[PDB]
RNA sequence: GUAGGAUAGUGGCCUACCAUGGUGGUGACGGGUGACGGAGAAUUAGGGUUCGAUUCCGGAGAGGGAGCCUGAGAAACGGCUACCACAUCCAAGGAAGGCAGCAGGCGCGCAAAUUACCCAAUCCUGACACGGGGAGGUAGUGACAAUAAAUAACAAUACCGGGAGUCUGGUAAUUGGAAUGAGUACAAUCUAAAUCCCUUAACGAGGAUCCAUUGGAGGGCAAGUCUGGUGCCAGCAGCCGCGGUAAUUCCAGCUCCAAUAGCGUAAUUUAAGUUGUUGCAGUUAAAAAGCUCGUAGUUGGACUUUG
């Protein structure tokens, strides 16, 4: 105890923070948010939307 | 004597290699026979006891070595397992599962009990150190 | 396999890169260019592991795509770009310029470049032959062809090539007397003038290099770099000078640092 | 492929080939007390260590003196017992080095050296202090009794400032007493 | 050889409950006791 | 060998014709391998012995063969075609199949984990700064293996020794105040998000039940000629042996010993100078062919320029 070590950036300004900033280090910041998603939910969204042809590629619940 | 020349590398190399066969312990890993072993180069081995049997010791001394007639389930070959420990034999049913290990002479007779080279380790998925120290108990009734 | 591979392992790179080994299962695999891939330094490795501009794979591409690195006076926008011997590597928002040299232990060091030094480059010619047409051409180890060269230059020879105009400005012959650099193999990276050549019929061309404090050792023809005419090398080289210390001298200096620093 | 795969690791004792010596028993029985040893294992990896060192010393003595390698190697050996404490300024020889004992080595831990500077009031005693986060060696608290104390750092073995020994607060069952001699 | 006699004597063997009494020390304190018992202060374990 | 054909190209690679060659005790050819090769791994005074399926490199395969399209690159299998072997769906007219990818299941076995999260790191790929990546990482399971390191310390009494006396040292579920993390938990930190660690408010030890185990106590080999039971029975015992009514060896209690968060049991190295090149043996212990010739093999006197 008594000591810490850490890593600092320190950007001119927020717009190009965003810019150059991974996005998960923007969240913790409060400057973007998070939207939930499921990887395993979106494959296989992948994988049965590609079994059909055209517009309703879409549609395919 | 021995074969001294610089340039008789070949016959030294060539006399060791036929002469290594001599050595018992060389020639019984080497010749392949170790796979025809009811274990067949395995540790241990699961079977079935077929039957509660008893052993007369070996002389001078005088005594019935409670043993167990096995069927190794890999291989179907039948074998004699020692159950050691007062009592064990008891914890032993007939056409029950036990694991089989090596009496620690690698494949040769251990004490005065005859034509014996196994013995018995668990019965039933439980030691039978265990059931001796009354820490667990067989499954079933 | 059934064709190229793709990927490079992180155990298997180049040892001059300096890769932790723990640091990752991969490693930037070189993309084809004028150096090989054995024989050259990303420039991922230059802007992120050398120059600490970028702190991860992300931020490399970001710089390279903002068209702010240039190679050879050219920008550059792949991450795994061979940047090589003599390349010269320019920023111009930092206002900063580099040439690739090998250091004296075999690695690729960044020398700071002067604004007027940083307009020519050094190329090894690799051989000189008639194209179509019968007209002469003469193509370098860094991947560049110049065509009508001056018919006194010939294989092995150095020229001087100016990154502005594309030319030929000047070159060195390759014979004994010149000073010359190790750019492969156990002494890459050091300085010495070419004492001899020795010349075997079907095989590699040996040649002897005396170090200026006197030390002698040898090489392949494959592996010279000629530098300068006489003695004088016509880049600047950094503090070692291509001089190599032993492991008694070196550590007799690292003493003598702790006791005054 | 795993990168943790690539991770080193090695052992740092051995067993004796003789389990059952009474002689030796009765020696390392008597290390082990001096010391507070937890058990045999810490007294055999410091002799694996000190075996290590030695054997070290015998190959750089069989070269040459005037060899490349028997120079650079030979001092650095040296250089490394001497920042430890374990050699002279006036034993700057590689025999020296085959003369160091097991003694030696456990005269530098850091429980010896809290006990022989008067920290400690028994070498049981120190072996609780430092496990208990009341020592440093400087600025850094040790924690860790087979801590090899350097020359340049056995100076500045002092109580922990956070520890109740070093200016820090009383521990929790003074202040629970307190506590409860207030509530009286 | 008959088999009837198995477990003869473990089970003719009288009971006696193991008697409970304060634990040694542990690690570095066992081998103080140790190094006590035998450099500070007829085998070990002899009928005396 | 000559001339062609085919191939990205060399070549009996293939065709026609011609010649009769090619390899072999310096082991060809054939057989065995529970044989992928190497970098390496274990053990090693030295020499050596054994191992190398597995993360790096090279090769090979995708249930068994064969054939092929596309393409710069494939004889590709998370591409196609056929046969064979298995096997799914069907409205019985057909149709669709390849986990030795990740996880998971069955089977086989002595023998091996979650049908989890994420592209944040490493790097790869596409039209692409942005998409994707069971490659890879993170966590879960995990006593394979490895590292550090608790389970008490101190003082005063009583008791017991050493250097009448008094200093030091050792014991006690005695009596005292001190120390502290296992645990628990505000918080912060950690992280792609969580979790653990590190840090830290509060809380958290007296039989400090916050209870250390695994194998032993005849010899080898550290430790009992203790007590009860059993009586050549039951059992122990790697080897030598113990047990037949007074068991140091069995079954128990007590005590003691070894290692100790580990320890016991069931291929291979060491020990093995019991495979001996270093470095062993052959009068009688195992071992000179009944005798001689003899090719290959192996081994061969001295002498040439010193001072
Ligand atoms: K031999
Ligand atoms: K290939
Ligand atoms: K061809
Ligand atoms: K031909
Ligand atoms: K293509
Ligand atoms: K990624
Ligand atoms: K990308
Ligand atoms: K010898
Ligand atoms: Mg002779
Ligand atoms: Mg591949
Ligand atoms: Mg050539
Ligand atoms: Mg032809
Ligand atoms: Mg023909
Ligand atoms: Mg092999
Ligand atoms: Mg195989
Ligand atoms: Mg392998
Ligand atoms: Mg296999
Ligand atoms: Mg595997
Ligand atoms: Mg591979
Ligand atoms: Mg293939
Ligand atoms: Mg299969
Ligand atoms: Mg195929
Ligand atoms: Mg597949
Ligand atoms: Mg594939
Ligand atoms: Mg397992
Ligand atoms: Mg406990
Ligand atoms: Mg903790
Ligand atoms: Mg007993
Ligand atoms: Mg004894
Ligand atoms: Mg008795
Ligand atoms: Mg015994
Ligand atoms: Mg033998
Ligand atoms: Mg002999
Ligand atoms: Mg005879
Ligand atoms: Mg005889
Ligand atoms: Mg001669």
């Amino acid at each position: 105890g008594g000591k810490s070590t850490g890593f600092g950036l320190i950007y001119d300004s927020v717009e190009n923070a965003k810019k150059y900033e991974p996005k998960y280090r923007l969240i913790r910041n409060g400057l973007d948010t998070k939207v939930e998603k499921s990887r395993k939910q979106m494959k296989e969204r992948k994988n049965r939307a590609k079994k059909v042809r055209g517009v309703k590629k879409t549609k395919a619940g | 004597g021995k074969t001294r020349g610089m340039g008789a590398g070949r016959k030294l190399k060539s006399h060791r290699r036929r002469q290594r066969w001599a050595d018992k312990s060389y020639k019984k890993s080497h010749l392949g026979n170790e796979w025809k072993k009811p274990f067949a180069g395995s540790s241990h081995a699961k079977g079935i006891v077929l039957e509660k049997i008893g052993i007369e010791a070996k002389q001078p001394n005088s005594a019935i070595r409670k043993c167990a007639r096995v069927q190794l389930i890999k291989n179907g070959k039948k074998i004699a397992a020692f159950v050691p420990n007062d009592g064990c034999l008891n914890y032993i049913e007939e056409n029950d599962e036990v694991l089989i290990a090596g009496f620690g002479r690698k494949g040769h007779a251990v004490g005065d009990i005859p034509g014996v080279r196994f013995k018995v380790v668990k019965v039933s998925g439980v030691s039978l150190l265990a059931l001796f120290k009354e820490k667990k108990e067989k499954p079933r009734s | 396999a059934r064709g190229l591979k793709k990927h490079l392992k992180r155990l298997n790179a180049p040892k001059h890169w300096m890769l932790d080994k723990l640091g990752g299962a991969f490693a930037p695999k070189p993309s084809s260019g004028p150096h090989k891939s054995r024989e050259c330094l990303p420039l991922v490795i230059i802007l992120r592991n050398r120059l600490k501009y970028a702190l991860t794979y992300r931020e490399v591409i970001s710089i390279l795509m903002q068209r702010q690195v240039m190679v050879d006076g050219k920008v550059r926008t792949d991450k795994t770009y061979p940047a090589g011997f003599m390349d010269v590597v320019t920023i111009p928002k930092t206002n900063e310029s580099f040439r690739l040299l090998y250091d004296t232990k075999g690695r690729f060091r960044l020398h700071s470049l002067r604004d007027e030094e940083a307009k020519f480059k050094l190329c090894k010619v690799r051989s000189v032959q008639f194209g179509q047409k019968g007209i002469p051409y003469l193509n370098t180890y860094d991947g560049r062809t110049i065509r009508y060269p001056d018919p006194l230059i010939k294989a092995n020879d150095t020229i001087k090539l100016d990154l502005d105009s594309n030319k030929i400005v000047d070159f060195i012959k390759f014979d004994v007397g010149n000073v010359v650099m190790v750019t492969g193999g156990r002494n890459r990276g050091r300085v010495g003038i070419l004492k001899n050549r020795e010349k075997h019929k079907g095989s590699f061309e040996t040649v002897h290099i005396q170090d200026s404090q006197g030390h002698e050792f040898a090489t392949r023809l494959g592996n010279v770099f000629t530098l300068g005419k006489g003695s004088k090398p016509w880049v600047s080289l950094p503090k070692g000078k291509g001089i190599k210390l032993s492991i008694i001298e070196e550590a007799r200096k690292r003493m003598a640092a702790q006791s005054a620093t | 492929v795993h990168v943790s795969f690539y991770r080193n690791y090695g052992k740092t004792f051995k067993k004796p080939r003789r389990p059952y010596e009474k002689e030796r028993l009765d020696a390392e029985l008597k290390l082990v007390g001096e010391y507070g040893l937890r058990c045999k294992r810490e007294l055999w990896r410091v002799q694996y260590a000190l075996s290590r060192i030695r054997n070290a010393a015998r190959m750089l003595l069989t070269l040459d003196e005037k060899d490349p390698r028997r120079i650079f190697e030979g001092e650095a050996l040296l250089r490394r017992m001497n920042r430890y404490g374990l050699l002279d300024e006036s034993q700057n020889k590689l025999d020296y080095v085959l003369a160091l004992t097991v003694e030696n080595f456990l005269e530098r831990r850091l429980q010896t050296l809290v006990f022989k500077t008067g920290m400690a009031k028994s070498i049981h005693h120190a072996r609780v202090l430092i496990r208990q986060r009341h020592i440093r060696v400087g600025r850094q608290v040790v924690n860790v009794a087979s801590f090899m104390v350097r020359v340049d750092s056995q100076k500045h073995i002092d109580f922990s400032l956070t520890s109740p020994f070093g200016g820090g607060r009383p521990g929790r069952v003074k202040r629970k007493n307190q506590k409860s001699a207030a509530k009286k | 050889g008959s088999l009837a006699r198995a477990g003869k004597v473990r089970g003719q063997t009288p009971k006696v409950a193991k008697q409970d009494k304060k634990k040694k020390p542990r690690g570095r304190a066992h081998k103080r006791m140790q190094y006590n018992r035998r450099f500070v202060t007829r085998g070990p374990n002899s009928s005396e």
